[PDB]
RNA sequence: GAGCCGGUAGCGGGCGUGGAUCCCUGGAUGUCCGAAUGGGGGAACCCGGCCGGCGGGAACGCCGGUCACCGCGCUUUUGCGCGGGGGGAACCUGGGGAACUGAAACAUCUCAGUACCCAGAGGAGAGGAAAGAGAAAUCGACUCCCUGAGUAGCGGCGAGCGAAAGGGGACCAGCCUAAACCGUCCGGCUUGUCCGGGCGGGGUCGUGGGGCCCUCGGACACCGAAUCCCCAGCCUAGCCGAAGCUGUUGGGAAGCAGCGCCAGAGAGGGUGAAAGCCCCGUAGGCGAAAGGUGGGGGGAUAGGUGAGGGUACCCGAGUACCCCGUGGUUCGUGGAGCCAUGGGGGAAUCUGGGCGGACCACCGCCUAAGGCUAAGUACUCCGGGUGACCGAUAGCGCACCAGUACCGUGAGGGAAAGGUGAAAAGAACCCCGGGAGGGGAGUGAAAUAGAGCCUGAAACCGUGGGCUUACAAGCAGUCACG
RNA sequence: UGAGUAACGAUAAAGAGGGUGAGAAUCCCUCUCGCCGUAAGCCCAAGGGUUCCUACGCAAUGGUCGUCAGCGUAGGGUUAGGCGGGACCUAAGGUGAAGCCGAAAGGCGUAGCCGAAGGGCAGCCGGUUAAUAUUCCGGCCCUUCCCGCAGGUGCGAUGGG
C-alpha cells in the first residue's frame, strides 16, 4: 500500500558506464511516474537526484517446446545524481 | 409509449379484407388482404396555475380538461 | 486413493513382489502410492557429470507401486489398520490394533 | 509467528506503519540481492512478503475495528 | 492426519503432530476495463474538480475519500434517504411478426401467431374467485395430466385446421381497495356547510353495505410474506466400517491347490496377470459442525376476522350499450354470438344492469369497467445417481496448455491431435560419424515395448530367393498339356 | 501415376586469390568486372511489431547449397521543459441539457463537448555506443509555471471588439 519500494536494477553494458558518471539505472513498476521515480530514490537510499528518465520496454517472443507467449511488459528508468556524490554499493557490486 | 393518450392509454393494430359482400342477396363475398394497419388517436392541452400543455386524446379531452380544470 | 493411505512411515512386509522380505518404510507419497522402502534397488545409470562423482551408474533408486505392502508389523506380522477411541483424556491415535495391538505411536519406536 | 502476531496486535497505528515500511525497505534488500546471495535468501523474499501482508492485515483490522 | 513449497519434473533453499499443505464456510484487501457513472475515449487508456495525506515548499506528482443520469416519497428551500441501472444455457408473458413450403400453379386459406426482433419478470412465469359454464331449478377460483375427440365443428366447404364443457387426477387459500356516509383531520377554494389530502367504520369474496331504531356481543380461525423458534437440509470439511494364510507354476498371482473366515457390507475400481477376507474415509450401516439456506413441527405474536330484525330511500367503479373497422374462440363479414377493442354517439344504482335465446316473450345464471396473490405444471447454465448410450473419423464442434490454430474487412466459419512399461530402470560407457544416426554394451519377463513408442492391417515402396520372357498379340482370363 | 520430366520468380552478368570449417559456385576478407544513379541512394509518415544488435546454433523454413540469415536458443537494445501527440483549439461528421419524435429498440436536434497532416506554442551544430538521438554528453540557445524582491497599474472574466 503506497508504498515508497517499487524498483529492481539494471545490468546492462549501457548501465556501468552510468555508474561509470552515476547515471543510474533501475527497473520500476511500470506505472511510476519521473517524479516519484525521484522521490523514491531519495527516499530508499538518501540522496539529491537531478534528473530521471524513463523508458517503456517489452518482450516480445518466447516458445515453451510447442507453445506461445510474451515476457512481461518492462519500464526502465535512468536517474542521475547532481553532486557526482553517493550511491556507491551499486558501483562497487559489479 | 409515445403516441398514447394519458388519461387513458392507446394504440392498436389491424387487417383490413377487403373485397366483395353480396351474401344476403346472392353468392358469397370475395376477399383478398393481409395487410395489417395502423390505427390511431390524436394530441393538444392547456394551462396550469399558469405554464401548461396536456396531449390527451379527443374524447377523454371533453372528459379530460374537464377533470383537470376541475383540479 | 486421496487423502486417504495407511502408513506413517513404518515398519513393513511386502506381498506382491518378488521379494516379500521386508523392513521399515523410508519414504512414502500421498497421490501416488509407490511408497519406497529400503528394497528393490535399480540403476537409472548417472551420466558422467562432476555432481557425480565422475563415474557412472547409480545403484539405487525407489518406488514400490503396490500399495500391497501389508501393513505393519507388531509382535503379529501382517495385519490392517482398524480405528482408535481416545481413552487419554482428549487424544486421537487411530492405533494399530489388528491381532496384535501396538500403536505405530511415536514413543520408544516410530 | 505468532509472535508476529503479537505485536501485530500490540501496536496501534503509524507506528506499525514505520515497522512495516522499514520491513519493505528490507525487501529492497532482498531483491537487490537478486544477483548473489539467492541462495538462504528465498525464504527470506517469500517471508516477507508473506509477514508483511500479516501486518497490513492486522492493521486493516483495527482500521477497521476502530473507527 | 502429519507431509509439504499448484499443473511439473530440475536449479535450489526451507516448513511440519508445541495439528503444515489440502478442504469447508465466513473477513480482508481487491490494479484497470466493462451497465461504468467525476468528464473524454479508438474497452484495459486519458484528463480532472473538490477536503484530506506524505516528498524538495509551492509548483509537479502521487496516496485516500467524494462527484451518473431517471423515476420514488423527501426537505414544495438543502440531494439527504430509497429504488432502478445490467447480465443469464432453456423455459414464460406481453409488444411486434415473414416466406420458402402445403394446396400437385396460385391470392383466399396453410406453413403460423411459428421462426425471429424488442420490452419484462423469475426460479418459475402468467393465470386466478365468476357481469362464468350450460342445461341439470346443476356446476362452483385457476393452472396442469388424462379422456372428451380428431368428435362438435370452420373453410377456393378444396387442402387441411379443430374445441369446450363433461368424468377421473394432482395440489388444494382466498384476499385487499373506490363504496364518500360520518367522524375528524388537515388543506383548499372561497366563507361557512363546494374542492384537495389522511384516518377509522364502511371500506361486500357469491350478490350486498350505509343511516335509522330494537335484540347483538363479551375468544379458538389462523395468515395470502403474518413474525419468530428450533428437528431446522444442504456447503464441504463425514466416519467407522466386518473377514486368510501358506504352498504352487511363472517376470510377476489375488490363478491353480491345501485348508479357513466375514457377510443389515459377493456393488464396483485399483495392485506386474483372474481377490468378498490387500488396498479402495467404497460399498452395509452409522456417524457428523461455531457459521450460509425453510418446508414438515410447534407455539406464539395473531395483522386481521366474526349477528338478529325493521325502515323510504343514500352508495361500487368514470366509456356500459348502439354504429362503422378488426382480432381472438373451433368461425375465414356467415343467421353470428360472446371477451377484447381503433374511431363515432354516450347509460343507469340491485323495482339496477350483463349472459344462454341473431332478434323478441318467457326462464334462469350472474353481478363488470380497481388490484393482489402460494401448490399442482415447463427448462437446464450448475450438481448427483442411471445407462439392451458412444467408446476416439464414433461421443459435444473440442479425453486435454481448441471455440484456440487458422481462414475472414468484418458478422462468421472452424480442424487436427489419446494410450511406451509393473516402475522408467527414456539407455551411462566404447566404436564410426560434424553431429545427427547407428553397432555393441546394457537395464526389461519382451525393445521388432525405445520416445509418434501398445497391437500395426491394405494401397505403396523396396532386397534376396523360386518359374517365366526379345519374331511378337493381349486388360483380364480360362480349359486341355507338357 | 504424370517424372526425377516442367519449373528455380526478369537477359543488371561476373572472375580469381586467401581464410574460416568435416564439408563451402553460394559465407568472410582481397583485386578485378558490371548495373542503378533522380534511382535499385538518404530521410518522415502509414503499416508490421520485434527484430535490430551481440554471442551461439544449424534438424527444420530460405523454391538448391549454407560453416551464413531479416530462421532457432539465450543475452543486450530505444532515455527528451522545448521532436511529434495529449494536459490548447476548432472544420465535416459525431454526441448531446433544452426540446421534438418514435408499436418497442430507437429516430432528430439547440447550447455545449468530442474530432485534424488546419490553427498555436520553446533548439541548432557537433561528439559517443556492437545496437538510441535535436533526448545521453559538450557547445551555445529560449518557454510556460510557482515563491521571494523591486518598480509600476484601476487591475479584472473569456462576456463585446
Amino acid at each position: 500500500t503506497a508504498y515508497d519500494v517499487i524498483l529492481a536494477p539494471v545490468l546492462s553494458e549501457k548501465a556501468y558506464a552510468g555508474f561509470a558518471e552515476g547515471k543510474y539505472t533501475f527497473w520500476v513498476h511500470p506505472k511510476a511516474t519521473k517524479t516519484e521515480i525521484k522521490n523514491a530514490v531519495e527516499t530508499a537510499f538518501k540522496v539529491k537526484v537531478v534528473k530521471v528518465n524513463t523508458l517503456h520496454v517489452r518482450g516480445k517472443k518466447k516458445r515453451l517446446g510447442r507453445y506461445l507467449g510474451k515476457r512481461p511488459d518492462r519500464k526502465k528508468a535512468i536517474v542521475q545524481v547532481a553532486p557526482g556524490q553517493k550511491i556507491e554499493a551499486l558501483e562497487g557490486l559489479i | 409509449m409515445k403516441e398514447g393518450i394519458h388519461p387513458k392509454l392507446v394504440p392498436a393494430r389491424i387487417i383490413c379484407g377487403c373485397g366483395n359482400v353480396i351474401e344476403t342477396y346472392s353468392t358469397k363475398p370475395e376477399i383478398y388482404v393481409e395487410v395489417c394497419s395502423k390505427c390511431h388517436p390524436f394530441y393538444t392541452g392547456q394551462q396550469r396555475f399558469v405554464d401548461t400543455e396536456g396531449r390527451v386524446e379527443r374524447f377523454q379531452r371533453r372528459y379530460g380538461d374537464s377533470y383537470r380544470k376541475g383540479r | 486413493m486421496r487423502v486417504k493411505m495407511h502408513v506413517k512411515k513404518g515398519d513393513t512386509v511386502l506381498v506382491a513382489s518378488g521379494k516379500y522380505k521386508g523392513r521399515v518404510g523410508k519414504v512414502k507419497e500421498v497421490l501416488p502410492k509407490k511408497y519406497a522402502v529400503i528394497v528393490e534397488g535399480v540403476n537409472i545409470v548417472k551420466k558422467a557429470v562432476r555432481v557425480s562423482p565422475k563415474y557412472p551408474q547409480g545403484g539405487f533408486i525407489e518406488k514400490e507401486a503396490p500399495l500391497h505392502a501389508s501393513k505393519v508389523r507388531p509382535i503379529c506380522p501382517a495385519c490392517g489398520k482398524p480405528t482408535r477411541v481416545r481413552k487419554k483424556f482428549l487424544e486421537n491415535g487411530k492405533k494399530i490394533r489388528v491381532c496384535a495391538k501396538c500403536g505405530g505411536a511415536l514413543d520408544t519406536e516410530e | 509467528m505468532r509472535k508476529q502476531l503479537e505485536e501485530a496486535r500490540k501496536l496501534s497505528p503509524v507506528e506499525l506503519e514505520k515497522l512495516v515500511r522499514e520491513k519493505k525497505r528490507e525487501l529492497m534488500e532482498l531483491r537487490f540481492q537478486a544477483s548473489i546471495g539467492q541462495l538462504s535468501q528465498n525464504h527470506k523474499i517469500r517471508d516477507l512478503k508473506r509477514q508483511i501482508a500479516r501486518l497490513l492485515t492486522v492493521l486493516n483490522e483495527k482500521r477497521r475495528q476502530n473507527a
